[PDB]
RNA sequence: UCCGCGAUAGCUCAGUCGGUAGAGCAAAUGACUGUUAAUCAUUGGGUCCCUGGUUCGAGUCCAGGUCGCGGAGCCA
């Protein structure tokens, strides 16, 4: 029987008694004043023991670490000189009528609070201790409050929560799928889904006008940094509904949560193509904080000197893009060489660069070894064209495309943050219209996403131009990360013909590869169109934390095993054989 | 279960011209900087065979006890890449310069086993591909480098065995001085030919060539994990095919790079541009005599005269420089175990400082000699080795008491630090003679005794 | 294969040109009436990454292995 939470102390109850259960964070022995830290779920809070009731005190004394104790007392107002920042009840304390100690505690492994020097192996062996600390309470409790937040407006927008099975059927392309092996079916095996995707299209074929789902996910491959085995995400598809409505209920869930949560609001949210995106930023997820943009100039750059520049300027698969940086001319050469290696990583040849410091002297004005290769008309357009001015440095990407884009781009967010060039406030958006198709190393034509996304134009002016069809799929971005995205699917047949004719796939793949959904879309499919969230970034952004591992209960190193529970373990040869499967460890001379 | 398996080992000689072309061998950054107009394969141009080039190869044809023909010709490997200038590899298909010798490797259960090598001839390397824009880049600055192919009988066996007999390749080549031995830079390379067979039954499983394999532990972990695959491939039965596979040591899973749909036809014939070259038993009867001491029969000679352990005998002959350096030394006369002792510890402290290639630089052996020589007979042995320790290696280069005065420092140390305290448990007793020795340096082994008596 | 760094109490981490594994924190005992990452004194604890070798003696030096981070090389 609690009365109040330790953390949930404000100075308002001053006269009241109260009882409170949780452990002992730390315990001061003064002697003639006892001080008790006890922690819940909401915080830290302070109790204070006088010897007056020398029992409390024996029940005091021998009180250590972790203890989970249950203590009676009233809260006193403390002392101006007393009062705690740290603590957010931290302005009074209670002193100890009575004490009872509910459990014992053996030492805790790890001290709660920096900088207690823990190393994240042993922070994640023991996890159940870990998770005390107030911060990765307040981190999962935050997740909690977004997956409410979340569920109360798809519920109160008529959507179902509808739960789709795990074990479902193997198949290749899209990704390694994790197996399990069949007791009833041998040499057969079951697979953990990637994603709902044709679950929720088959709800969509099923009638329900519109479906969600907080779903587990599961991927077999090798990964990265901030990526896990397991990861859960946010479903939603729904029927008779073009992507304005999608994007907008979406949207409108997006702002609704950040209200809710962390009381900021987004104003709306400006909707980029992908065309202009990787015109200006040279990436598909932009970081809309840094104002710093990417500008093409290569076309005035075509008959000049200086090769290095035009040979791209005069090649198609390619250009010479100019990125300007304010106040940056005081910029030393050692910062210089360090972002020369830095876009030196992602392809590009080299960073060419112009000072410039005074524009009315023309040549003269603009101190740099390429100047000399280019005339001073292209030049002052240039420089009209990138909104430079006195004091400023302008950097000079010219390359194939993808790999000015990329190198630029990343330059671009690199000095973004280094040089705090940024407005610290939220910063949301859309990305919309990629294109339908690219070539694949080899040669031919491929669908980025997947073959069943809408495209903007009709399957003549389809199968006319291929190259110049734009797609109905879109992404949601924010500061620079990409929370999630989907789009609407085909439900034509004419359509799906088209598509499927113009990727070079026969009725043989077409029946092997996707016959049971053809099959489901065959029966009368209705409009639908949907997307999916990475709800694990998405709390890891809300947050604040620096990795996906913090807003996870009990994650999983980078080798995919988590060193807690000594999970992947081994197992009998008994339950080995009732599967129907072997090993293959054996010995070798 | 018995796997069958062979190694075609490309090993890069050490001659300044390349062997038909007047370019260097050892090169930099600096591409095409290495390429006269014989390496460009320019029309009209002729090659002009090496002399280092087959000079090293008899050697090597004598070092490994091989039948060496009298003439040997060298023939056209005709084949179209762009890193072959001249589209065909002169190699040698019939009569090659050194045939069917004998390697003694050293394992670690028991028995050095002996291994066959069936040839061993004269080859020449070609461009090098590069990852770059678009196109694609090829650097002939290692084409027309001199090669030699030691291709070892298929009676080498398990996989540790075949590390044994790269290692003993790799020893034999550092001590004949034909190749630097260096794998890093790329001057040593090997193929291994893995084939299993279940025993009883004359069929066995489809024949795996593993191409371009860099250090011995990926030899090992890949011939490991080759011979399990086809163990588990010739068990299910399905289909057994012949393939050109690869090992990247980031997954530890072959990969094949071509699947060998027919047999490779090369065309050889004996080269029209080069005379077959005659090696006279006077060439062989001379570079016998030039002949070095075998590593492998060097260890075992350190076990034999010198009284020595197989650790000490083996780790001390892992070259020749050292094991010279070493003999000197013996020479002096300065105790077998000893000298050797000195060898291994002490200077090669300093000798892990720098690790200078040749032990020719740093120290003498005429100095550490004339060390133990003040250590055996001048002074007696103790104390007197510590401090010349310290002090005649790194400078100068310039070359003892047992009385009962000790005692008198004995009391002094007890009243220095609170050690009479610290009497009361057992425990270890260092720190008392450590004073001691520090105040003196003078005779450890009473000073032991002594202070082990006044404890308790 | 090669270069640099690293493995040492519950946790973190130091250790010379070779002589009982120290220090902070934690733990145990004791002291102290305002701390709040309490302090101070005292006590207890450990296989110096594994093996072999060197020396009077090893965390330290020699040789050969294991593991973590990053770089180089190779990828006819």
């Amino acid at each position: 029987m609690r009365s109040h939470y330790c953390g949930q102390l404000n100075e308002s109850l001053d006269g009241q008694e109260v009882t409170l259960c949780g452990w002992v964070h730390r315990r001061r022995d003064h002697g003639g004043v006892i001080f008790l830290d006890v922690r819940d779920r909401e915080g830290l809070a302070q109790v204070v023991f006088d010897p007056d009731r020398a029992e409390t005190f024996a029940k005091a004394d021998r009180v250590r670490s972790e203890f989970v104790v249950k203590i009676t007392g009233k809260v006193r107002l403390r002392p101006e000189g007393a009062r705690n920042p740290n603590m957010a009840s931290g302005s009074i304390e209670v002193l100890g009528y009575e004490l009872e100690v509910l459990n014992q505690a053996e030492t805790p492994p790890f001290p709660l609070d920096e900088y207690s020097d823990v190393g994240e192996e042993t922070r994640l062996r023991y996890r159940f201790i870990d998770l005390r600390r107030p911060e990765m309470a307040a981190k999962l409790k935050l997740r909690a409050r977004i997956t409410s937040s979340i569920r109360r407006y798809l519920d109160d927008n008529g959507f179902l929560d509808v739960e789709t099975p795990i074990l479902g059927r193997p198949t290749p392309e899209g990704a390694r799928d994790y197996l399990v092996p069949s007791r009833t079916y041998p040499g057969h095996f079951f697979a953990l889904p990637q994603s709902p995707q044709l679950f929720k299209q088959l709800l969509m074929v099923a009638g329900f006008d519109r479906y969600y789902q907080i779903a587990k996910c599961f991927r077999d491959e090798d990964l990265r940094a901030d990526r896990q085995p397991e990861f859960t995400q946010i479903d939603i598809e729904t029927s008779f509904l073009d992507e304005s409505d999608i994007i907008g209920i979406t949207e409108k869930m997006v702002r609704q949560l950040f209200k809710e949560v962390l009381d900021v609001e987004f104003d709306e949210f400006p909707h980029m193509p992908f065309e202009e995106a990787m015109r200006r930023y040279g990436s598909d997820k932009p970081d809309l904080r840094i104002p710093l943009e990417l500008v093409d100039v290569a076309d005035q750059l075509k008959e000049v000197e200086f090769k290095v520049f035009s040979g791209p300027a005069n090649d198609p698969k390619g250009r010479v893009a100019a990125l300007r940086v304010p106040g940056a001319a005081s910029m030393p050469r050692s910062q210089i060489d360090d972002y020369t290696k830095f876009v030196g990583i992602y392809g590009a040849k080299g960073l060419a660069y112009i000072k410039v410091n005074e524009r009315a002297k023309g040549v003269e004005g603009l101190q740099s070894p390429i100047v000399k290769f280019i005339p001073e008309a292209n030049l002052n357009v240039i420089l009209d064209r990138v909104g430079a001015v006195d004091g400023d440095i302008v950097f000079f990407g010219a390359d194939k495309a993808k790999i000015v884009c990329d190198a630029l781009g990343a330059l671009r967010i690199k000095v973004g943050h280094d040089l705090k060039l940024l407005t610290r406030e939220w910063a949301p958006m859309w990305v919309v219209d990629f294109p339908m198709f690219e070539e694949n190393d080899d040669g031919s034509l491929s669908a980025l996403h997947h073959p069943f996304t809408s495209p903007k134009c009709t399957p003549a002016e389809l199968e006319a131009n291929p190259g110049a069809a734009l797609s109905r799929a879109y992404d949601m971005v924010l500061n620079g990360t990409e929370l999630g995205g989907g789009s609407i699917r085909i439900h034509d047949k004419s359509m799906q013909q088209a598509v499927f004719r113009v990727l070079g796939i026969d009725e043989a793949e077409q029946e092997e590869k996707f016959g049971f959904l053809l099959d489901a879309l065959k029966y009368g499919a209705p409009p639908h169109g949907g997307l999916a969230f990475g709800l694990d970034r998405l709390v890891m952004l809300m947050t604040g934390a620096s990795s996906i591992r913090e807003v996870i209960a009990f994650p999983k190193t980078q080798s995919a095993g988590d060193v807690m529970t000594q999970a992947p373990g081994s197992v009998d040869g008994k339950a080995l054989r009732e599967l129907h499967i072997r090993l293959r460890e054996q010995p070798k001379a | 279960w018995e796997t069958v398996i062979g190694l075609e080992i490309h090993a890069q000689l050490a001659t300044q011209s390349k062997i038909f072309s007047g370019s260097s061998t050892a090169f930099g950054a600096a591409p095409n900087t290495q390429a006269s107009l014989v390496d460009l394969a320019m029309p009209g141009t002729l090659p002009v065979l090496n002399e280092e080039a087959v000079r090293m190869a008899c050697l090597f044809g004598l070092a490994i006890d091989a039948r060496i023909d009298r003439q040997n010709v060298f023939a056209r490997k005709n084949y179209f890449y762009p890193d072959l200038p001249k589209g065909y590899q002169t190699s040698q298909m019939d009569h090659p310069i050194v045939g069917k010798g004998h390697l003694d490797i050293t394992l670690e259960d028991g028995t050095t086993k002996r291994i066959g090598i069936t040839r061993a001839h004269l080859e020449e390397d070609a461009g090098k591909s590069l990852h770059e824009d678009g196109m694609s880049g090829i650097d002939l600055n290692r084409a027309g480098t001199p090669l030699l192919e030691i291709v070892s009988e298929p009676d080498i066996r398990s996989a540790k065995e075949a590390v044994a007999y790269v290692k003993a390749i790799h020893a034999l080549v550092r001590y004949l001085g034909i190749c630097d031995g260096n794998m890093a830079e790329g001057s040593l390379r090997c193929d291994c030919n893995v084939s299993v067979r279940p025993k009883g039954q004359a069929e066995f499983g489809t024949r795996a060539e593993i191409k371009n394999v860099n250090s011995f532990r990926f030899i090992e972990k890949a011939i490991n994990h080759e011979i399990q695959r086809q163990i588990e491939l010739i068990e299910d039965g399905g289909k057994v095919v012949q393939e050109t596979r690869l090992y990247d040591p980031n997954k530890d899973e072959t990969r094949s790079m071509r699947g060998k749909e027919e047999a490779n036809d090369y065309r050889y014939f004996p080269c029209p541009d080069l005379l077959p070259v005659v090696i006279e038993p006077e060439y062989l009867a001379k570079l016998r005599e030039q002949l070095p001491e075998l590593p492998v029969q060097k260890r075992e000679r350190f076990e034999s005269q010198y009284g020595l352990s197989a650790y000490d005998a083996s780790v001390l002959s892992a070259s020749r420089e050292m094991a010279d350096y070493f003999e000197k030394v013996q020479g002096i006369c300065g105790d077998a175990k000893l000298a050797a002792n000195w060898v291994m510890v002490e200077l090669g402290s300093l000798l892990n400082k720098d690790g200078l290639e040749i032990e020719q630089s740093p120290v003498s052996a005429e100095q550490l000699g004339g060390m133990i020589l003040r250590i055996k007979d001048n002074t007696i042995s103790g104390k007197l080795a510590k401090m010349v320790f310290e002090a005649m290696a790194n400078g100068e280069g310039s070359a003892x008491x047992x009385x009962x005065x000790x005692x008198x420092x004995x009391x002094x140390x007890x009243x220095x630090x609170x050690x009479x305290x610290x009497x009361x448990x057992x425990x270890x007793x260092x720190x008392x003679x450590x004073x001691x020795x520090x105040x003196x340096x003078x005779x450890x082994x009473x000073x032991x005794x002594x202070x082990x008596x006044x404890x308790x």
